[PDB]
């Protein structure tokens, strides 16, 4: 604990993704919404707009 | 017998079908998709993408 | 550092809002995603390595 920063333990964490190659099994709070039909609408599939 | 007429339809076709191919292209970038560089990243490093 | 450990992470929800809410991280650097965008997405393959 004496020595100075540079030098202290410090605890790293590495979070590792991958985008859209596959399905997905991990998600964001997001609510889902129903679907509709023949019509113009602005889409979000698992983190695909 | 009708190869040149052909030839032309078929160069045209092709330079549109190329030109769409284009739009798979990352060239350089993160992602090819517009709309997944914008869900995924802020404006300092989305503008660059 | 040698023997880092890799854990899974699937099959379930992730709220990162309560990462921002309590952090003493220091360093929160993030290379191919924004971090205010990821309650907006879904993600598979995804690892901690401590």
């Amino acid at each position: 604990p004496t020595y100075g920063v540079g030098h202290q333990p410090y605890r790293v964490v590495v979070l590792s993704f991958e985008l859209l190659h596959a399905p997905a099994t991990v998600c964001g709070p997001k609510k889902s919404t129903n679907l509709v039909k023949n019509k113009c609408v602005n889409f979000n599939f698992n983190g695909l707009t | 017998a009708l190869g040149k007429l052909q030839d032309v339809v078929n160069h045209n076709a092709q330079a549109l079908n190329t030109l769409v191919k284009q739009l798979s292209s990352k060239f350089g970038a993160i992602s090819s998709v517009l709309n997944d560089i914008l869900s995924r990243l802020d404006p300092p490093e989305a503008e660059v993408q | 550092v040698y023997a880092w450990n890799r854990k899974r992470i699937s099959n379930c929800v992730a709220d990162y809002s309560v990462l921002y809410n309590f952090a003493p991280f220091f360093a929160f650097k993030c290379y191919g995603v924004s971090p205010t965008k990821l309650n907006d997405l879904c993600f598979t393959n995804v690892y901690a390595d401590s």
